[PDB]
């Protein structure tokens, strides 16, 4: 088989910016190589052949180059919709082999979270489970730390964190988290407090409710 | 329109067995070599299967050697795979994808791809769906939806029967330690408009075909 080693994994990279991905084949493959572009969920789209030439309908600041064992895919000026995972094949050989992947993060202003709390529905109650989620809205960079305070204290493992996909016009991301314990557990305690630390913060922000007051 | 439709994944328990089948339209399949593609969740793109024009070679990635078997019926322009002895690691999306045809010279890129169907091999069963309101309380207020308790993947929510998209976020979903998924779609919407417009969720859960709506409201409290 041929290996396919990518660099970076991940990348920041601020709109406008000259981004560089590698690519490095474990043997000459001499120009047998496609780039791809996956916007996660739906399937990759091909980007470039044959190590450099572009396949119609692709914009032009994607350029492929190199030949045998080291490849590089370049985006000359980072549009806000490229955030994207992009993988390199060889087609030298089967079995076909891909890299393992570049991550491509779009970097923008610092913006601070919209914070949310929502105390779980009636229904959910009469179901013998409570389920309590925060939200933050359209923040960057994703680093964002959650806590979660009941009657003041601070809980422990017992919670979970969804985050958006890079938003293609703002560059901003989302995230959920949800509190669950039984209803027995919830109906112990009165304050159920969301507490956001974020880069764009100053200091801590606390959303929060009583239980059931309109 | 060239198209690949696949169809046929699921969900089945450890050791049973699935077919996947691609119907291409808009071409003739007989003219290109076809391939599996499939990728696990948040993971990479692993190969999975070739087969020539001629079903004359066929080829497999070492995980699926004795257990998938790719065929080809061209007079129906549909490519198959049958997965027998499934497993934990053969959970992915599967793709049905085309390479590009040239005769002089090697191609073995993907010209198309199918959208992919979802493969889930686990021994929970296929639950539909809780959808619980997240409730706007008090120039911007959110609501949204709590899409909890279900299996398999995918799930999908629209606003308004579609009308209402600017703003949404759905949220990816995530395992629950019981082991089944739950994920949240919200809304931001001008708290002005909060008491005369209404706000109905639609949550489509096809493997179980589950569809349930819900209208989002802020609580009220007559009580007891
Ligand atoms: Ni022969
Ligand atoms: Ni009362």
């Amino acid at each position: 088989a041929i290996q396919l080693t990518q660099s970076p994994s991940s990348l920041s990279a601020s709109v406008g910016d000259r981004v560089t991905i590698t690519c490095r084949a474990s043997q000459g493959i001499s120009s047998a190589l496609a780039w791809y572009q996956q916007k996660p969920g739906k399937a990759p789209k091909l980007l470039i052949y044959d190590a450099s030439s572009l396949e119609s309908g692709v914009p032009s600041r994607f350029s492929g180059s190199g030949s045998g064992t080291d490849f590089t895919l370049t985006i000359s000026s980072l549009q806000p919709e490229d955030f994207a995972t992009y993988y390199c094949q060889q087609f030298n050989s089967y079995p076909l082999t891909f890299g393992g992947g570049t991550k491509v993060e779009i970097k923008r202003t610092v913006a601070a979270p919209s914070v949310f709390i929502f105390p779980p529905s009636d229904e959910q109650l009469k179901s013998g489970t409570a389920s309590v989620v925060c939200l933050l809205n359209n923040f960057y960079p994703r680093e964002a730390k959650v806590q979660w305070k009941v009657d003041n204290a601070l809980q422990s493992g017992n919670s979970q964190e969804s985050v958006t996909e890079q938003d293609s016009k703002d560059s901003t991301y989302s995230l959920s988290s949800t509190l669950t314990l039984s209803k027995a557990d919830y109906e112990k305690h009165k304050v159920y407090a969301c507490e956001v630390t974020h880069q764009g913060l100053s200091s801590p922000v606390t959303k929060s409710f009583n239980r059931g007051e309109c | 329109e060239v198209q690949l439709v696949e169809s046929g994944g699921g969900l089945v328990q450890p050791g049973g067995s699935l077919r996947l089948s691609c119907a291409a339209s808009g071409f003739t399949l007989r003219s290109y070599s076809m391939n599996w593609v499939r990728q696990a969740p948040g993971k990479g793109l692993e190969w999975v299967s070739y087969i020539s024009r001629s079903s004359h070679t066929i080829f497999y990635a070492d995980s699926v050697k004795g257990r998938f078997t790719i065929s080809r019926d061209n007079a129906k322009n549909s490519l198959y795979l049958q997965m027998d002895s499934l497993r934990d690691e053969d959970t992915a999306m599967y793709y049905c994808a085309r390479v590009y045809s040239s005769g002089w010279h090697v191609s073995d890129y993907f010209d198309y791809w199918g959208q992919g169907i979802l493969v889930t091999v686990s021994s929970a069963s296929t639950k539909g769906p809780s959808v619980f309101p997240l409730a706007p309380s008090s120039g911007t207020a959110a609501l949204g939806c709590l899409v909890k308790d279900y299996f398999p993947e995918p799930v999908t929510v629209s606003w308004n029967s579609g009308a209402l998209t600017s703003g949404v976020h759905t949220f990816p979903a995530v395992l629950q330690s019981s082991g089944l998924y739950s994920l949240s779609s919200v809304v931001t919407v001008p708290s002005s408009s909060l008491g005369t417009q209404t706000y109905i969720c639609n949550v489509n859960h096809k493997p179980s075909n589950t569809k349930v709506d819900k209208k989002v409201e802020p609580k009220s409290c007559h009580h007891h």
